[PDB]
Parts: structure tokens; C-alpha cells; sequence
């Protein structure tokens, strides 16, 4: 019951999913052949959340994979746990977008999306009670940031009451791999605010910083960043698949973390994270988890959370632990940092406890906090956008496929209005 | 020929119902399978040959807790189709569980209530348990109380609500639904007992000497209080008290029926037997402000009426000799228009111990239910918390979009202001 | 159909006419919102519900399905109203070429008004014939 | 005591008859020699000791196909003198096979039909197969139907005609004889089923994943449809259907008896067992417009009546629960004057697999025979093709010189216009 | 003495009888070989009601089986207890009706019925004292609904003073298996009201609803629906075969349940019905039986009995129980529901007690109530009939066998008059 379907688009989203599904399968004891080989009874009670049942007793994820080029899905199939995905759900084009947002949203993405919407509708109509959808995509690419966001609007138009999740990677100015990143980032943020019920920003720069400083491993690769993102993704829905002292589905988090409908851009972080050589030194206790949870360097975004004030915060503890300690520590982390918490909403930290810890760990915490410090990312994105747009650089590529500069002006104005009205509440006082 | 029906709604309600139903089964000698290997009739019913069925119903929209109940050791005890379960949780939204999803479930619950009531011949009244700071709990409790008040009329209903702590909180939006639920049960419930978690945490820490308590330890103390309250209906005693003999002794006026409880002694087996546990010392400990079961200071207000239950080998003359000492003390003062304020009950059955629990076995115990003027502080602080966020209309869109009107928030505020004025008007001397 | 470009006044009249119709979806961009032919089928169904089976026109992002919807509408509906859209004009509309849909909407409006008047005259004439036949049978 | 006689005329008819007669022999356990190493009686007859003889007759004027039949592995099965063969082919000329060479052969066929009919005691009806776009097939089918309609009268005859594809065609003159044969069988056949090749090619390509199909793959699917239609006469079932129980359920008016078929599931063994093949999903797949066995769009017209057969372990309640879902959908609408339009049949015998074939073994299958208003498009396009060449009287000299009159072409055009007007008149609501 | 003969027609009636006779034989301890192996003396005293005696000491049912096709009777013979039926009573044709009412009532059913009437006359003339006949048939089929109803008139013409029972399954619009159901339902209801002394409607939809909700079994089949119908059938005549406190034959029910000769359409229900997992929880008491007996979902028809008022009611209790409790409970079920009982006939509930319970059960109840809520079924049947008839759809099949539209108009008018005059008494007041 109350299950969700998985939809991913683009190369970055496909690579994120290729590790997210591996993590989920390892958590539930599903072999790469789809056969259950788990140890505990609880591993099968709520498997309908992510997995479907077919004849022969094997399980198949309800994931939908889409891209405008076939290479990435032809590569993910040969990887481990690549056989679980149903071949029918693979939809792809023969041309690609070339990191051009217009091509992936107006000319090519519009004709292809009917086929993927057909299978999306097939998956949603069938399921017992829908909880919602979760979306993984990147804002630095053309086909992803175009087709995914148009699909968001199409899904929202047909299921207005369901919940919608988006895990979005925004292009940081530090590690830049594409010159046309500001254009399709700014165009995508315009559409994303209007339809997504929840959005979670993730930055490659913050992932590299975490890998270099906390884990202290010499050579980070995309596999480590994907593993961290996958652990963070799994931590959110853990209590929906396992029993606990205070169950809290996604809708309950939506109620408690979004004060106003347009303020739904969160930054997350996962604890504990320790190096291989120091994993024996540390002792896992609730104070040790909560001190690392609110650490500024532990956030999955380069945004500095002590440059603003938290509107609200959430924590999803895992493992068996006493609730009194959790509540007193949450109170203590809020009394010692009163300057960084907005004062006109008292008791702005939500907590939840799940009795099933991750495989290999005795305690774990997932942190989701809505803070005013996120304005800095939109500020720098808009700064680069307005630095590049004033000369109409690279504009002809977009304008040759039916798009105009008016949609750029409206997007810039709406993004600046969002930036302004997000900080409006930072200076608000009672 | 005397019966009572207990209603459990929400996660906290079900988790305290489990706690009370181990204790009752243990106290009446019934095995977890329901089979005995004439006092049971108050809580149970005979099936003709063999097992006993509790006169209880479990309600929740979120299926995890009920599924946990239906697979534990008590799977054989409860009737399979009185554990009503939903599919979608209210997610801490009060408007959801009062207007959207609770209405489709409430009819089945009312049918079950009728089917249980037609069996009873001497129905004393109803008991209800619900944690107030949640969507489904508060909303469904309000709706059930409103339906029962008109279906049955003058039958007595008792509510063991758990209000949020002064500063410790798990959610961020619980003041809104707490205020709305207080509005709903102010004109619909005959007795309401205060049960916030912080006071019981302090009790456990100071007396039981547990530094890491969990919810089970709290629920066991609540279960012991319930057993002490209802012992007089199913055991022989020198001075009996019935449920219907409360509004004539503890409720001076129809509006004022919120009172706070205390229990004594609370002590572990490691140091219990070193001291004699006389009746005088336990009745002194019960009146200590630090042993209140709700985090309120009785020294800040007058007393109105005290109803306090004994059980064990206590002799009435020793009780009178201790009531005199309390009347003597200068730190405890009663209201002017109440010369005598004590109602005393004496029972012979000593409290029963649960194996593996915290409390030890003792021959004397005291449970007090006291109505005092100092309770207005919790209302004032909840009102202050509510006003801070209602000034800017925060989180209101999550309630307006679930069918509730805009003006519904204001009238709850007006009723709380009326209640606070009434409490001040009553406490002044003539 | 080589219709001249519409002036600003004629464009405003077409938009006001289309806004007076209770369509299933709110309009944001007429050129894009009509490119699938579904909204034109709804517009015609509002005045002529027996002429148009709106369920035959599925919402479409693909060029192939837009072209199917437009060809079906052109052959089954517009031809009965005494006009047809050219293939080149359909190709302009599905690609959201500016002014292409507005020209088609203008032609459709004029042809719709004429079609409704001709349907009214046929009913009035049929009612006159039926009334005249009833008066002859009363004398028999 | 229930029998049926199948007539095969023309190259396509003989090549689909071979396809159905491997399947029947395999399904009843009869070896290709005709020897078994009481359900056979519907299609076969017992000779007293040993072999079984099919109740089928093969007709053709061109001897190559019959000679191929008489030398294959099935040479011992068929009676030597029921494979009537001519010497000279009609060469795609309809007038030849209706006026010149078919008349001298039709008497032998009628004598064989009488000799086969005198053996049967419970004759249900006749089956006939003929590819319409050929001379001998269409002409001899017309002549045989016209003779049978007067020799026997009220006996039911079923025609599995294969009309030409919308754009794909093998001949250049097939519209002429297709229109003439439609004229002939419009007033002479009780049921006609649409079977054009293009739709089945698309079915094979999409589901069976064969990129280079041949005629045998098409004929095997047609044979499976025939077996599903006639299973109810020779196997025990919870809800039986007879051939005579069709014109009372699918034919609203005597003129309207052209309907189009569909089959589900169609899947290969390489990916069949990964999914559960529930009854709901197969009955959804059967109603998909892309799975029609004739290249017509049902979304372009109303439904009149749907007769759909199940076989396997399907339970009636699951069938009803799926008919309700289809009635719910907004994309499928029935005609106004038909409140219920479904006739359901359930059989226990699962479909049999042919070794070396395409389809895998499954426990559930569904075959639908649906009469819809959208069929008029094929008539309209065939009429348009006919008019283009009849405007200039092209290819007419090949028909006038074979004894046919000049005016015979016009009246077929008038009958098609009448049929198209009738289909429009029926589909309007009251 | 006062015995009855069994006559069944059609496939549905044959399948009902195939379980009814199994239930009767199991009740009387008759082995499938016709040899008595019972335990109690009472099992043989009144065996002449349903069974005849032949040489060799074996027993043979006095059942007559008729159908227009031989398949169903050739299949029922191979089933369990299929050898009991005398081979001479099997009468069948070689053609069938094809769900066409005209063929089964005018052309084919008229010639065959002489042979079955011969054996019917043989059976009735011989028996000691006739009580009457009971008929099982379906209104959704052609041959059944035609031949059975014509046989009803033929039997009534020869035995005007005997009693006649009919258990009729009417086609519900929810689960429709035949498109021509309204025509032969409406035609049959016209003739059925004029001749049947009692009629009992049964719906497949209500049986599926009961099986899914009360028994809660996963996969219902026709065997379960047949078993429920068979238990209900056996419950009516139990006291005529066994001693009891208040014996009540069929004629006594006819006197007490039919106020006016045209109001004889009842709906029935059987209690108790419990799931396998809850058969140990429940305790069988008279209140438990009577609360389930009047339950709306327990009726064997989809008609909602709280949408109208009962004209009268009947109950046939089984097992040994006190009469005082039965009478007081009947009074209580009539005082608490005075709004749903017509007021101008006081004391409108009949009760009877039989001391022999069903094998395996200690108490059982059969309910037969004449209510005004049955109008809804005829309303929807006539609605579908007039929706289909206005276009003359499928009319040619009926009109080609000597029938005309005038008999359709008269049938519709008489059915509407029945609908109107049945509700005329609902609004009648004293
Ligand atoms: N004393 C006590 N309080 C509890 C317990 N569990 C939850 N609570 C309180 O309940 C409040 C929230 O309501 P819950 O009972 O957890 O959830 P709910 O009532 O089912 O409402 P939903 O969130 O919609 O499911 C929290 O603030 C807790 O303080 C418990 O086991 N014991
Ligand atoms: N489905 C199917 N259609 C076939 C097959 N063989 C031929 N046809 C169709 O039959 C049409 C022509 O008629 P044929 O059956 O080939 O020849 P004929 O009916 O014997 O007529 P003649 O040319 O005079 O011999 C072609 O347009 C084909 O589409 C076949 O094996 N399967
Ligand atoms: N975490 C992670 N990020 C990736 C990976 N591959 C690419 N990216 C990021 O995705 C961005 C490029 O996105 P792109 O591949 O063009 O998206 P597309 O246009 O939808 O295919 C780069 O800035 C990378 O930082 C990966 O394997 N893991
Ligand atoms: N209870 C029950 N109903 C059946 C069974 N078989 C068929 N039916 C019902 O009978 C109806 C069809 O009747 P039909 O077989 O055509 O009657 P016939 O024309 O006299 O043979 C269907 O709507 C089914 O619901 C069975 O085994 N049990
Ligand atoms: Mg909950
Ligand atoms: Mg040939």
C-alpha cells in the first residue's frame, strides 16, 4: 500500500538510479536475478512499495527509464543489477538534444513523450493506493532538464492530488562541465517551482568536498557520489517500508516542512560518515549523530547554512534508540543555536524514529532542512545567466527551434522574484 | 453486569492500548492466546466456551501499527475485524482526518461500536485514547466523539489525551491541531486527563533511575494509572467509586473538566524494600508538585476538588489521619467556596506487576485525580505558540485546501480565550 | 488556404470569441494549445455537439498524432461545414508557426456561423412542411 | 453429436487451412498419419478402426498448392478425393472463377459437401476461408455460398475473409474483385471477420519481436483464433457458447455482420514468465486499439456488441471485475441503445502450443469478437480506390470478355453506398 | 406423503440441480451409488419426499432434466452423484436455441415438450399425495427461459390446485454475459407472473458480493454460488422432511406470505455464513442468527431492502432452541425497525422451528421476505429493454420465427403495470 513509482531521465538520473536500485535491492536481499535470499521476515512485508510481482516468483522494479539517446540505457543494462529493469520500460530516441533545452522540450521531447507517458499511465493506474512519484534528473543537461520538467507538468495535470518528489542536481560554478549550463538551469527552475511538490538540490561540488574532507579517500569517482546520493534517497522512505515508533510518510513531511506553497527547496545530508581508518575509533551515539547532522560541511549543497536562518528542519533517525534522548538532543541543538532559527515559528524541528537500521550500520540519520541560505545558489545562477544573456551569446541555438527571448525574460524575472520572496521571510520579525 | 468500552485511535493511542491490554490480561489471569489455563466481565466478554474477547476497538488510517499488532503474540486475542485500518495517513493534517478520509472510515467504526454495545447490558461508559498532536488521532477522535454524543446522548465518555510538552516537541505544526481538537472536545467530552510526555520523562529519570527511556516505559505507567482508576469496578472494596460518580464530585461547572493526575509510589525493586512505604509517606509523595503526571505547577493555583484512589491493605483511619496532615500544610491551599474537597476510595487488590517491567511489587499504592486552577498555563502557552504562526497565516494553505474554512481557526481561539477567562473568574474568592 | 495576415483588431476578436467558450483546459498560448487539434474539436463541439466526436482526438505532443487529429478533423468535421484546411496550413499549425492557427480560427468562426444559420433555416422549413401536412390530414 | 465443416478455397485459404489443421491434430493428440498412438467428433469422424478423417475440403483451380499438400507429411490424413483441384487458374480475374471455369468444378464440390453432410447428425454450421483479393478465391467462395444458401437454407455459415491492407497490396486489381465479392457475401453470409495482413504484421513486429515474418506466422495466429472460437464446442466449460448463439448477440440488424477480432496475450517464451499475466491485464491488452487484428481504429467509432472468449483457469468474478473497469474508461464508449454489450464465455482448456512456433505456453488467454461502427473506414477507402480506376474504365476489358455484363460493377458500388449509409444511420443516438 | 417432484431446464438450472441433489443426498446419507449409509433413524422416515424406491434397495431421485442441447446433461452425468438420475428422464434436442427466446418457445421448444411432458405426467400421476412442483431455471438464456415458462403454463393448465415453485435467476446489469438478456428476461417475466404460485429471484452479482465480503474467500467459482443456492433451497423444505415444534409446509408459507395473488416475488437469504478463519471466534446464538438474517448484504439479491418496506417476512429456524427467545427476538427486530415495515398489517413476521439442524451446523436460518424493494430490478430490466427496443436492435432474430412486436409491447406494458401496482401498496396508508 501507499507505494510510489520511479521515473528517471537523462544520463545523470540514469546513473543515480543505477545505484539507488542496487542499494534498495541489497537492503531487501534481492539478488541481481530477482530472487529473494533475505534473512528477516520484515524484508518482505512491505516489498510492494518499490517492487512488482511476476510469475515465477521474481520481482521487478516499477521504474521508467527515458533518454533522448540510447547509449546510457544500453550501458546501464550490462552493469550489476541491470537485468531487474523490465525491457518494455526502456524508451529512447535516435537523435538526442545536445544539451539544448529547446530541443529537449519543444521539438524532439514533445513527440517522444507520448510513449513514455503511456507506460507511466499504465504503471500508475494499476497500483493499489498511489502515494506519489519521485523524479531524478539533472539541471545541467538539455534533454534531462527539458523532458523531465515537461513530464512533471504533464503528470501534475493528471494527478493533482498526489505528491511529487524531484531530486535535482543544479550546475555549480566551481565544477563546470558545460558552457550552456546557466540557460537550461534558469529555464528549468522556472517550470520546476510551479509543479513540484518537493525539490531536493544536490551539487557535485559539495559531494567532492565531503568525499575529500570527511571520508578522506584519495580518488573520488562518480560511484561514490552516486552511493552517497543513493543512501540519502533511501533514508527518506525508510519508515514507510519498516515499522517504527513514529511512522511518517512523505505527505507528513510535506505538511511539516513547507510553510508556504512556493518554498519547497530543501538541502539534505546524511550521517554518520567516517573514514575507513577511523571507523573503529568512533562510538555511535545520538549526540555523535546529531552533532554531525547539523554540521555545515555535511550538507549535500555548497550553500552555507550559517549564512541564514532555518525556517524548519526534519530528522529521520534509524535503529533502535530511546526517544527521550532524541527529543532532549533536538531541544539542545535548538537552544544553543537560537540565532540561526527563525523566531516567529516555535518548535520548528521534526523527528521520526525507525527501528530498522541500514545493513551494516547500527544507527543512521537523514536530515532535511528548509533554510533561507539556499538563496545564494539562485543568486549565482542568475548572475551567470544575466552575464551571458546581455550579449545574446549562444541564443541562436535556442531561438532556431521556436523559442524566443520573451520566455527568457519571464524566466529571469520569475526566478529573481522567487529569490526576493524567499529572503523576505528571513528579515521578517514578530 | 457492568461494562466499559475503550476506543484507541492513532499511533499513540494504539501504542498505549497495547500497554494497557498486556496489563489487564495479566491481572485477570488470561493468557495471550485468550484462554484461561467473575471480575473479567468489565473489560471482556465470554464466547460460550474458551476464549475471551476484549471490549476494545483499534483505529488508524496508517496500516503499519495495526499490521504489527496482527502479527505479534496477541494476534489470537482481538477479533479480526475490529482492528479497522485505512490506506492513506492524514499526515499530521487535522483537516484531512476530519473532512477528507476520516468520514469514509467513521461509519465502520460506528457499526462496530453498535455491535459491541448491543452485547453489554450495564454499560457504564466509554474510554478513549488519542495523542492530540497528530492528524488522524485528533481528527478521528473529534469526529467519533461528535457522533457518539448524539447517537447515545447521556452516556459518559472519558478522554486520556496527551498534550504536547511546553518546549519539547516532535512536530512543528502540532499547536494548530491541538487547539482545534481542544475546541472539539471542550463541548463533547465529560472528563479529560492531562498526559504530556515531559513530566513522565522527569518522573522516570528521578524515581525509576532510567536515563534512556522509550515510549513503552511511559505507556506502562499510563496503563497502571488506568488500572488503578478502574479497579473499583471489578474488585471488592471497603469504599467503592463508580465512573458515573465523578461529575458530581470533580466537575464544579460543565465547562471545567480538565484535570491532571499523579501516581505513587514509583520505585524500583533495587531499593524499594529498604523503606516501609507507609500510607502517610505515599500520600505525601502523591501531592508533591514534581510528581505531577503533567508538566504543570500546582503551587501556582488553587485546588478545586481532589479524587484520590487507594488500593492494597490500607485502613480508612490512616487515610483520614493523612488527609488531616495535608489540610494542615500551608503550601497547599484550596478554593474558598470548597470546605471539603477530598473524595476517597479504598480497594483491597494490590497493584499487579508486569514481568520485565520497571515497577516493583508493593502492597500499597495511591492514584489521585485532582482538578486545579493552575491548569490555565498550558492553555496560555499553547495559545501563545498558536498566535505566533497564525499572525502570518503560516501552514494555513495545508488546511484550507482540505475543505476547511478560513474562519474555523478564529473561533477556536475565541473559545480558548473564553476558557481562560472562565478559569480566572472561578478562582477569585467571594 | 492563402488567407491574408490578420490585423490586431481581428486577432483580439478571435481571442475574445475563444475565451467566451467553456473549454476543458485553461488557455496559455493559443498557437501551442491548438497545435494538437483537440481544442479546435472542443470549440466546434460547443456549437455543434452532434458534428464532432471529441473523444476521437487525443492530446498529442508527437507530430504523427497531431497530423492524425488534424486530418481526421479536416475530413470528418470541416468538410461538412463547407471548408478544408490545406496540408501546408496543417504543417504550419502543428509546428506552432505564428498566425497559422489564428487564420484557421477566423475561417472556422465565419464557416460555423454560416453553418448554424443554414441548420436553423432547414429546421424552420421542415417545421413549416410538417405543420402544412398536419392541416391537410385534419381535413381528411 | 455436434459437427462443423470447414471449406478452404484459394491459395490463402489452403495455406491457412494447413495452419489450423496442424493445430487441431496437435490439440486432440492425433498423429500426422491420422492414428492415435470423445471431443474429436466436432472436427473429425471415426472410420471404425484406426484413423480419423477431417471434416474439411480443399478447393483450388491451380494445382501447385494441392500437390504440395498431397506430398507432405499430411498425405495420409486427408481423404484422397476431397482435395478437388483444377487445371487452369483464374489469374486474379473474378469473372473467370464465377462464370467460366468455376462452374465446371462447383458441382464436384457440392457433391463432396453432400457426402460429408449426410454423415453428420448434429451439424452446427459451415466455416469458409478465402483470401478476397484473388480471382479463384473470391469467385468460387461467392458461387459456393450462393449454392449453399439455397441447398440448405437456414444453416449458419461463417466467413474468415482476408481483405487487402489500406496501403500495402500485392496485386493491382484487387479492389475490383474485393468489392464484387463483398457484394456477393453481403446478402449470403451470416458472419464475416476482418483479417487484413498489415495489422497482423504490426502485431508480430511489436509483440513477437520478429522483424522478418512470413505467411506461416500470420496463419498460426489465425489458427489460434479459430481454435479459441471453437473450443467451447469440444471442451467442458463453466459458461458455454454455441455457434448458433451469435446472431442473437452480435448482429443487431441483418445487414450489419462485419466485425473485427483481437487476441491476447501474444508473447514469446523469452520474456513471458517474468510477468504474471493476470486476467485484468490481458483483458486490457485485448481492448487496446493497436492489438486489433484488422487495421482499423476503434477510437473512431462506437461499439455495438462485444463477444469475448476466455480459456484456462479464469474465474467469473475476476471477469466481472474487469468488465466493470472497461465500462469505467472514458476512451471506450458504447452506442446509446445498448446498455449492456458484453457476452462472456469461460472455458477450462488452456491454449495448446505448436512446437517450433512463436507463441509460448500460458494458462490464461482471451479472444474477443467485437462489432463496432468504425468498420466503415475500410469500405470507404476501398470504394475510393475502386472509383479512381472505374472512372476511366481501366482493366474492365479483362472482365467484360469473361461473360460478365457492363452494369454489374455499378450495382456493387450502389450496395456499398447503401451499407455506408446504413452504418451512419445506425450510429446516431436517439 | 405430500411429496414434490424436481424439474430443471437449461444449463444454469442443471448446474443448480447438480449441487442441490448432492446436498440432499449428503443430508440423507445416500451414497453416490444409491445405497443408504446413514446414522439416524429419522434419515429414512420421510425419504419419499424426494426419492423413489426401486428393486435392490437403491433410491432414485424423481428429477426430470431437459435441455435443447445434449452437452450439459452429458457432462453432469460424469460428475459426482451423477449416476443417481434415471437415464430415462434425460430428454434433449439436437439443435439448441442459441439464447433466442422465440426458438425455445415457439419453433423448437413446442415440438420437443411433448416427450418431457409425458414423463412429467408419469411422475405426477403415480405419487402418493402430490404437494407440488419446484422449478429451477435462468431468465438470461433462451432455451431455459422459453421452454421452462411454457412448461409452467402447461403444468398449471393440468394441475390448477397444486402449488408451483420457481427459483429464477434474472440477468443483472452489472455482470452481463449475454447481450440479448433484456429481451428474454422481459418476455419471460410476462408469462411467469400469470402461472407461478411462488417465485424466488437470485442474482449472480449478489452471490459474488456475498462470497467476497462475508465468506472473504479469494477466488469464487460457480461451485460456491451453486452451494449457497442449494443450501437456501434445502432450507425451505426442511420441516416437511423432519419433525419440529411448528411444522409449516409450502402451502402454509404461500398462505402467509402472499397478500394478493400477483405479489409473489420473494428474495431470500441464508444464515449463518462465516469465514474459515473466523468460524472459531463466533458463538451461535439466536440473536447472532437474527442480526445476520435481516442484514441487507446477506440477501441473495442486489436489491437494497432498506429502500422499501416489507409487506411480510418469514423465517425457518433449524436446530433445537427455545421458542420464547425466537418470538421475543422477532418482536424486537420488528419494534426497532418500525419504519421499514408496512403499518396496515400488524404482526407480519412468520416463524417456524425444526429440530433437525444441517449436517455440521448446530443452528441455521432460512429467510423469505416479501418486500417492496424488488421494484428496482424490474425498473432496470425494463430500462435496458426500452433502450434496446426503440431502435429495433436484434429484433429480426425474434421476428423471423413467427413472433411480432405486438407481443413485445404487451409484455412491456404488463411488466410496467406490475412495477406500478407493486409500489402502489408501498405508499398506501391506513
Ligand atoms: N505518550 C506517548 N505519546 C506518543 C506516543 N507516540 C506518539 N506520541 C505523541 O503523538 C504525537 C503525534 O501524534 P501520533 O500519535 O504520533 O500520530 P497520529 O496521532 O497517528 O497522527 P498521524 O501523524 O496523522 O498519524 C507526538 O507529538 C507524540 O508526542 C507514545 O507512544 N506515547
Ligand atoms: N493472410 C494471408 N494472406 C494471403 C496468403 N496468401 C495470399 N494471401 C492474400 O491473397 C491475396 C491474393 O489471393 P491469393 O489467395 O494469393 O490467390 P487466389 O485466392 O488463389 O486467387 P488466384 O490468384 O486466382 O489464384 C493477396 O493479396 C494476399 O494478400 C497467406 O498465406 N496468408
Ligand atoms: N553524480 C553523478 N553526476 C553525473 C554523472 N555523470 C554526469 N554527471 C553530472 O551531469 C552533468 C551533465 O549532465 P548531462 O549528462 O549532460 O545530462 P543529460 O543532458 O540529460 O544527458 C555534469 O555536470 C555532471 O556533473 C554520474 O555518473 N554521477
Ligand atoms: N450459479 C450459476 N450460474 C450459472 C452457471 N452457469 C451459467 N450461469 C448463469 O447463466 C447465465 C447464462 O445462461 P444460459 O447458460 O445461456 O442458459 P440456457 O440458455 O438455458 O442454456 C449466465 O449469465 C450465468 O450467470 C453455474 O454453473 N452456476
Ligand atoms: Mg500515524
Ligand atoms: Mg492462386
Amino acid at each position: 500500500m501507499r507505494e510510489i513509482v520511479h521515473i528517471q531521465g537523462g544520463q545523470c538520473g540514469n546513473q543515480i538510479g543505477a545505484k539507488f536500485w542496487e542499494v534498495i535491492s541489497d537492503e531487501h536481499g534481492i539478488d541481481p536475478t530477482g530472487t529473494y535470499h533475505g534473512d528477516s521476515d520484515l524484508q518482505l512485508e512491505r516489498i510492494n512499495v518499490y517492487y512488482n510481482e511476476a510469475t515465477g516468483g521474481r520481482y521487478v522494479p516499477r521504474a521508467i527509464l527515458m533518454d533522448l539517446e540510447p547509449g546510457t540505457m544500453d550501458s546501464v543494462r550490462a552493469g550489476p543489477f541491470g537485468q531487474l529493469f523490465r525491457p518494455d520500460n526502456f524508451v529512447f530516441g535516435q537523435t538526442g538534444a545536445g544539451n539544448n533545452w529547446a530541443k529537449g522540450h519543444y521539438t524532439e521531447g514533445a513527440e517522444l513523450i507520448d510513449s513514455v507517458l503511456d507506460v507511466v499511465r499504465k504503471e500508475a493506474e494499476g497500483c493499489d493506493c498511489l502515494q506519489g512519484f519521485q523524479i531524478t534528473h539533472s539541471l545541467g543537461g538539455g534533454t534531462g532538464s527539458g523532458m523531465g520538467t515537461l513530464l512533471i507538468s504533464k503528470v501534475r495535470e493528471e494527478y493533482p492530488d498526489r505528491i511529487m518528489e524531484t531530486f535535482s542536481v543544479v550546475p555549480s560554478p566551481k565544477v563546470s562541465d558545460t558552457v550552456v549550463e546557466p540557460y537550461n538551469a534558469t529555464l528549468s527552475v522556472h517550470q520546476l517551482v510551479e509543479n513540484a511538490d518537493e525539490c531536493m538540490v544536490i551539487d557535485n561540488e559539495a559531494l567532492y568536498d565531503i568525499c575529500f574532507r570527511t571520508l578522506k579517500l584519495t580518488t573520488p569517482t562518480y560511484g561514490d557520489l552516486n552511493h552517497l546520493v543513493s543512501a540519502a534517497m533511501s533514508g527518506v522512505t525508510c519508515c514507510l517500508r519498516f515499522p517504527g515508533q513514529l511512522n511518517s510518510d512523505l505527505r507528513k513531511l510535506a505538511v511539516n516542512l513547507i510553510p508556504f506553497p512556493r518554498l519547497h527547496f530543501f538541502m539534505i545530508g546524511f550521517a554518520p560518515l567516517t573514514s575507513r581508518g577511523s571507523q573503529q575509533y568512533r562510538a555511535l551515539t545520538v549526540p555523535e549523530l546529531t552533532q554531525q547532522m547539523f554540521d555545515a560541511k555535511n550538507m549535500m549543497c555548497a550553500a552555507d547554512p550559517r549564512h541564514g536562518r532555518y525556517l524548519t528542519a526534519s530528522a529521520l533517525f534509524r535503529g533502535r534508540m530511546s526517544t527521550k534522548e532524541v527529543d532532549e538532543q533536538m531541544l539542545n541543538v535548538q537552544n544553543k543555536n537560537s540565532s540561526y532559527f527563525v523566531e516567529w515559528i516555535p518548535n520548528n524541528i521534526k523527528s521520526s524514529i525507525c527501528d530498522i537500521p541500514p545493513k551494516g550500520l547500527k544507527m543512521a540519520v537523514t536530515f532535511v532542512g528548509n533554510s533561507t541560505a539556499i538563496q545564494e545558489m539562485f543568486k549565482r545562477v542568475a548572475e551567470q545567466f544575466t552575464a551571458m544573456f546581455r550579449r545574446k551569446a549562444f541564443l541562436h541555438w535556442y531561438t532556431g527551434e521556436g523559442m524566443d527571448e520573451m520566455e527568457f525574460t519571464e524566466a529571469e524575472s520569475n526566478m529573481n522574484d522567487l529569490v526576493s520572496e524567499y529572503q523576505q521571510y528571513q528579515d521578517a520579525t514578530a | 453486569m457492568r461494562e466499559v468500552i475503550s476506543i484507541h485511535v492513532g499511533q499513540g493511542g494504539i501504542q498505549v492500548g497495547n500497554a494497557c491490554w498486556e496489563l489487564f490480561c495479566l491481572e485477570h489471569g488470561i493468557q495471550p492466546d485468550g484462554q484461561m489455563p467473575d471480575a473479567f466481565n468489565t473489560f471482556f466478554s465470554e464466547t460460550g466456551a474458551g476464549k475471551h474477547v476484549p471490549r476494545a476497538v483499534f483505529l488508524d488510517l496508517e496500516p503499519t501499527v495495526i499490521d504489527e499488532v496482527r502479527t505479534g503474540t496477541y494476534r489470537q486475542l482481538f477479533h479480526p475485524e475490529q482492528l479497522i485500518s485505512g490506506k492513506e495517513d492524514a499526515a499530521n493534517n487535522f483537516a484531512r482526518g476530519h473532512y477528507t478520509i476520516g468520514k469514509e472510515i467513521v461509519d465502520l467504526c460506528l457499526d462496530r461500536i453498535r455491535k459491541l454495545a448491543d452485547n453489554c447490558t450495564g454499560l457504564q461508559g466509554f474510554l478513549v485514547f488519542n495523542s492530540v498532536g497528530g492528524g488522524t488521532g485528533s481528527g478521528l477522535g473529534s469526529l467519533l466523539l461528535e457522533r457518539l454524543s448524539v447517537d447515545y446522548g447521556k452516556k459518559s465518555k472519558l478522554g486520556f489525551t496527551i498534550y504536547p510538552s511546553p518546549q519539547v516537541s516532535t512536530a512543528v505544526v502540532e499547536p494548530y491541531n491541538s487547539i482545534l481538537s481542544t475546541h472539539s472536545l471542550l463541548e463533547h467530552t465529560d472528563v479529560a486527563v492531562m498526559l504530556d510526555n515531559e513530566a513522565i520523562y522527569d518522573i522516570c529519570r528521578r524515581n525509576l533511575d532510567i536515563e534512556r527511556p522509550t515510549y513503552t516505559n511511559l505507556n506502562r505507567l499510563i496503563a497502571q494509572v488506568i488500572s488503578s482508576l478502574t479497579a473499583s469496578l471489578r474488585f471488592d472494596g471497603a469504599l467503592n467509586v463508580d465512573i458515573t460518580e465523578f461529575q458530581t464530585n470533580l466537575v464544579p461547572y460543565p465547562r471545567i473538566h480538565f484535570m491532571l493526575s499523579s501516581y505513587a509510589p514509583i520505585i524500583s525493586a533495587e531499593k524499594a524494600y529498604h523503606e516501609q512505604l507507609s500510607v502517610a509517606e505515599i500520600t505525601n509523595s502523591a501531592f508533591e508538585p514534581a510528581n505531577m503526571m503533567a508538566k504543570c505547577d500546582p503551587r501556582h493555583g488553587k485546588y478545586m476538588a481532589c479524587s484520590m484512589m487507594y488500593r492494597g491493605d490500607v485502613v480508612p483511619k490512616d487515610v483520614n489521619a493523612s488527609i488531616a496532615t495535608i489540610k494542615t500544610k500551608r503550601t497547599i491551599q484550596f478554593v474558598d467556596w470548597c470546605p471539603t474537597g477530598f473524595k476517597v476510595g479504598i480497594n483491597y487488590q494490590p497493584p499487579t506487576v508486569v514481568p520485565g517491567g520497571d515497577l516493583a511489587k508493593v502492597m500499597r499504592a495511591v492514584c489521585m485525580i485532582s482538578n486545579s486552577t493552575a491548569i490555565a498555563e498550558v492553555f496560555s502557552r499553547l495559545d501563545h505558540k498558536f498566535d505566533l504562526m497564525y499572525a502570518k497565516r503560516a501552514f494555513v494553505h495545508w488546511y484550507v485546501g482540505e475543505g476547511m474554512e478560513e474562519g474555523e481557526f478564529s473561533e477556536a481561539r475565541e473559545d480558548l480565550a473564553a476558557l481562560e477567562k472562565d478559569y480566572e473568574e472561578v478562582g477569585i474568592e467571594t | 488556404m492563402d488567407a491574408p495576415p490578420l490585423n490586431e483588431e481581428e486577432l483580439n476578436q478571435i481571442y475574445n470569441w475563444i475565451d467566451g467558450i467553456p473549454l476543458s483546459r485553461p488557455k496559455k498560448n493559443i498557437t501551442r494549445d491548438f497545435a494538437d487539434g483537440c481544442m479546435l474539436a472542443e470549440v466546434i463541439s460547443h456549437y455543434c455537439p452532434k458534428l464532432v466526436e471529441v473523444h476521437n482526438y487525443s492530446q498529442a505532443h508527437s507530430v504523427t498524432q497531431k497530423l492524425y487529429n488534424w486530418n481526421t478533423l479536416n475530413q470528418r468535421v470541416l468538410k461538412k461545414m463547407g471548408f478544408q484546411i490545406s496540408k501546408n496550413d496543417i504543417d504550419c499549425i502543428i509546428n506552432a508557426v505564428p498566425d497559422a492557427v489564428e487564420r484557421v480560427l477566423k475561417v472556422c468562426q465565419i464557416k460555423l456561423d454560416k453553418y448554424l444559420d443554414d441548420q436553423k433555416k432547414k429546421k424552420d422549413q421542415q417545421q413549416y412542411i410538417e405543420n402544412a401536412q398536419m392541416m391537410q390530414n385534419g381535413n381528411k
